RNA sequence: AUUAUUGCUCUUCAACGAGGAAUUCCUAGUAAGCGCAAGUCAUCAGCUUGCGUUGAUUACGUCCCUGCCCUGUAC
RNA sequence: GUUCUGGGCGCACGCGCGCUACACU
RNA sequence: AAGGGCACCACCAGGAGUGGAGCCUGCGGCUUAAUUUGAAACUCACCAGGUCCACACAAUAAGAUUGACAGAUUGAGAGCUUUCUUGAUUUGUGG
């Protein structure tokens, strides 16, 4: 018996980089609204080959983002971000 | 050098706003206000923090220091606006006459300022903001710097405000003069 | 009443385009003199027909010439004018006799420093 | 003269084209009168319309300067490439394969020019009935564009075959292999 | 040519009294003063390079400061 | 991908290269 | 694995200056839909908003399809109304 053993439900967010500059890359589809790109500003980047990175600010009006990593990016890479979310236990009953 | 950053460390866990960016400077950079100073002599700063908390822990018009370390300072942020921009003051006669009395004060206390000049004084109303290079009244040229200052607050009267117990008009005596704490920071000439 | 330059505003209307122009300055008479492209004819085509069917007032028409003199004919009429972004609606009122209709749609914010 | 008409080529891709210039076919002297339009300042849009309204002596024209515009327009390129609008005319030519054999084919017989050409002529069917001829011709590693042609899957291509008989040297000899 | 390329005419007449702490370039037809031509370019420089005109004061030294180059014991 | 119309390349403030002056040489 | 040499991007003796005022202009920061990384169009790479565009099976056509007068529709338009013309490439499911 061990209440501690706290279980997080981890979510992976998913976008495509598709223009890139010497200090800047900016990245579609993974939100749609400026607002968005606004809230969640904060959580860090990490590409699947393994570079974190950062949103800059929001671009324009279809919630593209630009952003900056450790190192080069190419459209071969996929952006990501992850986010957590709390899980409990349900109860159970006899059986016969 | 990314102790440019890491030194945050011991600042960002003792001390809670973020601040903003105020001015570059060449000796120092500055950010309420928080000051940091220009790899390891700059640890400077606590030379200066005890030099301020000395004087606020005296009565004089100088912004309350609250915390240092690691080449970091914070301050009480400034209300008022640059002296050398003024140009209407309500109570010229009593601003001249009370600044003239602040300098026999340092004296008193055996110190004088090298530049007590408009770039360095913010609207008693008025506040001190800082002492670059001071030197005690023991000085060989403590004289010599004395009478700039009070030549220099006089020409800015005189030139822009066209003004020329207390001092000045109004009072028994025109404006002070240097024949009428260093050994604790001994700046120069113990 | 209005006047435009001592001409009175009951004489306005009446006045034809190429009458107007001589009483405007330098730069109205340049941009005429140098010939006014086709463009606005289209736009007038459909102005007259918004204004001749209107039971009242005429409702908008919309467009993107920001760059056409604002000339008598079209007195009355209510204008959407687009800004780069959005339209904004306007009615030609007198007074904005020879200015341009870009004059009435603001290309960019205010900016305040918050 | 006829640069009245011929100072509008360089922007006609704009919108509809001048009927000054599209009349001009119309005419039988047109074939020498066409070079008094100055055609090599068309820009490549007008090149492309001019190539939809040109549609044997129709290779005359295809041949006689359109060819060169493309062969220009890649070795002018400062990517090595054709560019789009012409390269969307060429594959919008062959419309009479005798005319891009006879005008495009035998003609253009570097490497890299070869390669982009061929990048076009696979896009599009072709009748076997000029496949044929077009095998007999390439029968003649410039030429090692015909283990392309021969990709689409007579008497004579089998006795092409065995007068005939790189890596795409030895690729498209054992492609002639499948039957 | 509006949020205004440039030129011309009339009207409006702001700060600025030789500028704190700091700091840049330079030994002779050189510094500094003054102007022209080219460049870009439909139009548009207070920019860049080159050219000419007028033409000084102060050294002809040093390792003090800053920086560079040679040849084991309190660190 | 191709192409067309309109907009953009604003200023609480910090740092730097410049232009014009404070007059009687 | 302490001495010596040298340099007005070092000094000394000086000159002309910057830093103080107004304006032009580069960067940072701020703002915004975007203020992209000798700019009014294009340039132009930014923003809002419009058109237009492998092969194997099953269906389908001597009319698969192609083109052209006069006129049309939107904030941005051209052989869609009209009706001639040409002759072997179209619609689904698995690179």
């Amino acid at each position: 018996a061990d209440h501690s053993r706290i279980l997080a439900k981890r979510a992976i967010l998913t976008g495509h980089p598709f223009r890139f500059h010497k200090t800047v890359v900016t990245v579609r589809y993974m939100f749609f609204r400026p607002e968005d790109v606004e809230w969640f500003k904060s959580i860090p980047l990490f590409t699947k080959s393994g570079r974190s990175g950062f949103i800059k600010e929001s671009l324009g009006t279809h919630g593209y983002f630009k952003a900056t990593f450790d190192g080069k990016l190419s459209a071969q890479d996929v952006v990501a971000m992850s986010l957590y979310k709390r899980m409990w236990p349900m109860p159970s009953l006899p059986w016969n | 050098n990314g102790i440019d950053y890491l030194a945050l460390k011991t600042m960002l866990n003792r001390d809670y706003s973020v601040g903003n960016t105020i001015g570059v400077g060449k000796e120092s950079d500055i950010y309420r206000v928080m000051k940091i100073h220009r790899m390891h002599l700059s640890r400077a700063a606590n030379k200066e923090y005890q030099f301020m908390s000395m004087l606020y822990s005296k009565g004089f018009k100088v912004p309350e220091p609250f915390d240092n370390s690691r080449h970091i300072v914070v301050m009480e942020l400034i209300e008022g606006y640059p002296m050398r921009r003024l140009r209407k003051h309500k109570n010229i006669p009593k601003l001249y006459s009370d600044l003239m009395c602040f300098i026999v004060d340092l004296a008193n206390s055996g110190l004088i300022h090298c530049d007590f000049n408009e770039f360095n004084i913010m609207i008693c109303g008025f506040v001190v903001i800082d002492f670059p290079q001071c030197i005690s009244i023991q000085h060989q040229d403590a004289d010599y710097y004395f009478q700039r200052d009070v030549d220099c607050i006089r020409r800015f009267f005189k030139k822009k405000l066209k003004y020329e117990e207390g001092f000045g008009d109004g009072y028994k005596y025109a404006y002070p003069d240097f024949k009428r704490l260093d050994e604790l920071v001994q700046a120069s000439g113990f | 009443t209005h006047s435009y330059r001592g001409v009175d505003l009951e004489k306005l209307l009446e006045m034809s385009t190429e009458d107007f122009v001589k009483l405007a300055p330098a730069r109205v008479r340049r941009r005429f003199a140098r010939g006014m492209t086709s463009k606005p004819a289209g736009f007038m085509k459909k102005l007259r027909a918004a204004k001749l069917a209107a039971p009242e007032k005429p409702a908008p028409v919309r467009t993107h010439m920001r760059n056409m003199i604002i000339v008598p004919e079209m007195i009355g009429s209510v204008v959407g004018i687009y800004n780069g972004k959005a339209f904004n609606q306007v009615e030609i009122r007198p007074e904005m006799l020879g200015h341009y209709l870009g004059e009435f749609s603001i290309t960019y914010t205010p900016v305040r420093h918050g | 003269a006829y640069t009245t008409v011929g100072s509008i080529l360089k922007t006609w891709t704009h919108g509809k084209l001048p009927k000054l210039f599209k009349v001009i076919p119309s005419l039988r002297n047109w074939q020498d009168v066409i070079y008094v339009t100055n055609p090599e300042e068309w820009s490549p849009h007008v090149v492309y319309e001019a190539t939809k309204l040109f549609v044997k002596e129709s290779q005359k024209f295809i041949n006689l300067i359109l060819l060169e515009r493309f062969r220009d327009n890649i070795e002018t390129s400062e990517d090595h490439s054709l560019n789009y609008h012409i390269y969307r005319a060429v594959k919008k030519s062959l419309y009479k394969p005798s005319a891009f054999f006879k005008g495009f084919l035998f003609p253009l017989v570097n490497v890299r020019e070869a390669t982009i050409a061929g990048s076009v002529l696979a896009k599009v069917s072709v009748p076997a009935l000029h496949s044929s001829a077009a095998l007999s011709y390439l029968l003649r590693p410039t030429t090692v564009f015909i283990k392309i042609l021969l990709d689409k899957k007579p008497y004579q291509t089998v006795d092409d075959c065995v007068y005939y008989f790189p890596v795409i040297w030895h690729k498209a000899f054992l492609t002639f292999a499948q039957r």
